[PDB]
RNA sequence: CUUUAAAUCCUUUAACGAGGAUCCAUUGGAGGGCAAGUCUGGUGCCAGCAGCCGCGGUAAUUCCAGCUCCAAUAGCGUAUAUUAAAGUUGCUGCAGUUAAAAAGCUCGUAGUUGGAUCUUGGGAGCGGCCGU
């Protein structure tokens, strides 16, 4: 601190609150622009219907193209580009199906190889993707 | 190279081997009692460096 | 230093500057240990007894350890009042 | 608005590094030595102690002869001691920081049940609670985290209505004698 | 095998004159012979390589790896050593920082949280310690607490033979090389800071070049 | 039987009730951070893994599997808010020559901060000059 006054309160936390603001993580958390443009709306998972299944081509250094699926969400209507787990999982999503979609990790920012894509779709047909994929759950047709 | 036609291609083309049959893993206190034996019981002081429980170099 | 039982238990006791009071470090190299040797008051030979000095290696560093060895000594009677 | 209690709280905490090579072979040391099951029993025992040498490290800032202090402290040194952890020669809150984990695990009732010589080993005595043989003047106790209070040490035997002690024989020895006189004819 | 000695220190030593490194700490000696400390703990000191650290010259015709070895060495009882050797290999680097480990062992002064009954458990009081960017703060704790600090300050305080510490780090900790030499810095300065307990001004005795300048006339040169 | 409005569960207690004790423990991992394979078969910058750094182009310690080993364990993984870690919001406690940063310079009102100085000696009593 750079007033040692014992009657200046107001002023080291008048300080304190306005320079709080030029923070990134308080900024984010504490406006509307960063929990609006959320496409989730501020929730942890969300339903959403599969509109194409989509190649995105993996960054510079490395080179695969990663399998997402082009998401309509119910609850906003908003277009979401959800990627899809392990190896040959894209052979379980038809067209028009409802998928439950979650984060990628790193809380709304793009992750290893894939370039704006913020999401990972978690169970589609509201059957785990884990479950068809170590084949303990068939997928209902 | 590989459009959407390559999903699933080197989880389909690997000899799909059966599980071998395991006499069953004992668990509780018997499952930590036997890592105790393995460890603190039995191993002597060895030359140069104590190995790895999975080493097989 | 010493326990409820007044037992002295750390493994050495520090020498510290005859000048300025400062502990004198295990590894304090520039540190100086002077022994001065006295006289008979009217032969003015060496008896076989000093007025040992010690000084740490900071204030030598700093060029004021002959001062403080002169002081040491006047006030030991060695050297001259007057002076 | 209902008549529920809702109070309760963690016994345990669990270790900030998860893989630590040095608390996970010292923690499997404890497992073997005392034979708990789980990290969740010595992280118990870790979390009581720590409760007690959180509330001795408050009282040791308090001033001599304060009325709160002389009252907690006498308090917090009968309860150690009457347990058998501390010492009555010893009674006094400052050994209470020189106090470890060992002293809590030789007072649970599978350690005792196994030191008294009326179990083969530490396994064995969990077996022998477990499977109600035990009994603590005239109570079966079920469970081995039973600190046995000192007073309550000697009373530690068998029950009298286990097999071991003059109690009606087991399942497998009365089956196997009928099947020994289905054997004979 | 044998050890010759070569410096003055070293051949009082080895010739029984002189019989504590408490007493060669007392006129702040240096010690170059590495004997001399494998002489006075060597039933004890035992040998912790840190971190091996490949560095890299750059020259005309691609880098030049030489490996850095950092040794922290100390017996359990009251004496640490931090020594660091950059050599062509490992082995050499290893073996050559044990020596400097050894070389450089300082004494451990350890006192008490409050209660001053027993043996010393933790640091006598707040010492600090800096290596560039990094600060090694130690605060004295009560007993059973532990060390409470990283990996690397807790091999040292450890092996300083500190049984209870609270410490505080600040600055680039991942330089395991001035975090080392940072919580080495600060325990060396237990014995240079000025507690009540040595206001007693010294009564200077004798330097073993003085009380044994009579046997090292004849013994060497 | 007990429980209880009547039951249930628990406790008690006849009888049955265990050798693959099949009365079958999962969940995640095993390049580093980070505990634990430079094992074998497949793939060949593809498929995929990968919080980050990275692995994959024909001896893959990282993919897909087998065996094995590790960790927590009736639980264990994942996404998201949030706390510590963050002395990366700093009152305790950060920074501002060059890494982000001192207004171009000065005056100036509220704000904040503000020099030294105004009573001391002994009277009464105890313990072994000092203590209450």
């Amino acid at each position: 601190g750079k007033c040692r006054g014992l009657r200046t309160a107001r002023k080291l936390r008048s300080h304190r609150r306005d320079q709080k603001w030029h923070d990134k993580q308080y900024k984010k958390a504490h406006l509307g622009t960063a929990l609006k443009a959320n496409p989730f709306g501020g929730a942890s998972h969300a339903k959403g219907i599969v509109l194409e299944k989509v190649g995105v081509e993996a960054k510079q250094p490395n080179s695969a193209i990663r399998k997402c699926v082009r998401v309509q969400l119910i609850k906003n209507g908003k277009k979401i580009t959800a990627f899809v787990p392990n190896d040959g999982c894209l052979n379980f999503i038809e067209e028009n199906d409802e998928v439950l979609v979650a984060g990628f990790g790193r809380k709304g920012h793009a992750v290893g190889d894939i370039p704006g894509v913020r999401f990972k779709v978690v169970k589609v047909a509201n059957v785990s993707l884990l479950a068809l994929y170590k084949g303990k759950k068939e997928r209902p047709r | 190279h590989g459009s959407l036609a390559r999903v699933g291609k080197v989880r389909g083309q690997t000899l799909k081997v059966a599980k071998q049959e395991k006499k069953k893993k004992r668990t509780g206190r018997a499952k930590r009692r036997m890592q105790y034996n393995r460890r603190f019981v039995n191993v002597v002081p060895t030359f140069g460096k104590k190995k790895g429980p999975n080493a097989n170099s | 230093m010493q326990s409820n039982a007044g037992e002295f238990v750390d493994l050495y006791v520090p020498r510290k500057c005859s000048a300025s009071n400062r502990i004198i470090g295990a590894k304090d190299h520039a540190s100086i240990p002077m022994n001065v040797a006295e006289v008979d008051k009217v032969t003015g030979r060496f008896n076989g007894q000093s007025k040992t000095y010690a000084i740490c290696g900071a204030i030598r560093r700093m060029g004021e350890s002959d001062d403080s060895i002169l002081r040491l000594a006047k006030s030991h009677g060695i050297v001259s009042q007057n002076f | 608005p209902v008549a529920r209690s809702w109070v309760c709280r963690k016994t345990y905490v669990t270790p900030r590094r998860p893989f630590e090579k040095s608390r996970l072979d010292q923690e499997l040391k404890l497992i073997g030595e005392y034979g708990l099951r789980n990290k969740r029993e010595v992280w118990r025992v870790k979390f009581t102690l720590a409760k007690i040498r959180k509330a001795a490290r408050e009282l040791l800032t308090l001033d001599e002869k304060d009325p709160r202090r002389l009252f907690e402290g006498n308090a917090l040194l009968r309860r150690l001691v009457r347990i058998g952890v501390l010492d009555e020669g010893k009674m006094k809150l400052d050994y209470i920081l020189g106090l470890k984990i060992e002293d809590f695990l030789e007072r649970r009732l599978q350690t005792q049940v196994f030191k008294l010589g009326l179990a083969k080993s530490i396994h064995h005595a969990r077996v022998l609670i477990r499977q109600r043989h035990i009994r603590v003047r005239k109570q079966v106790v079920n469970i081995p985290s039973f600190i046995v209070r000192l007073d309550s040490q000697k009373h530690i035997d068998f029950s009298l209505r286990s097999p071991y002690g003059g109690g009606r024989p087991g399942r497998v020895k009365r089956k196997n004698a009928k099947k020994g006189q289905g054997g004979a004819g | 095998k044998e050890w010759l000695p070569v410096t003055k220190l070293g051949r009082l030593v080895k010739d029984m004159k002189i019989k504590s490194l408490e007493e060669i700490y007392l006129f702040s000696l240096p010690i170059k012979e590495s004997e001399i400390i494998d002489f006075c703990l060597g039933a004890a000191l035992k040998d912790e390589v840190l971190k091996i650290m490949p560095v890299q010259k750059q020259t005309r015709a691609g880098q030049r790896t030489r490996f850095k070895a950092f040794v922290a060495i100390g017996d359990y009882n009251g004496h640490v050593g931090l020594g660091l050797k950059c050599s062509k290999e490992v082995a050499t680097a290893i073996r050559g920082a044990i020596i400097l480990a050894k070389l450089s062992i300082v004494p451990v002064r350890r006192g008490y949280w409050g209660n001053k009954i027993g043996k010393p458990h933790t640091v006598p009081c707040k010492v600090t310690g800096r290596c560039g960017s990094v600060l090694v703060r130690l605060i004295p704790a009560p007993r059973g607490t532990g060390i409470v600090s990283a990996p690397v300050p807790k091999k040292l305080l450890l092996m300083a033979g500190i049984d209870d510490c609270y410490t505080s780090a600040r600055g680039c900790t991942a330089t395991l090389g001035n975090f080392a030499k940072a919580t080495f810095d600060a325990i060396s300065k237990t014995y240079s800071y000025l507690t009540p307990d040595l206001w007693k001004e010294t009564v200077f005795t004798k330097s073993p070049y003085q009380e044994f300048t009579n046997h090292l006339m004849k013994t060497h040169t």
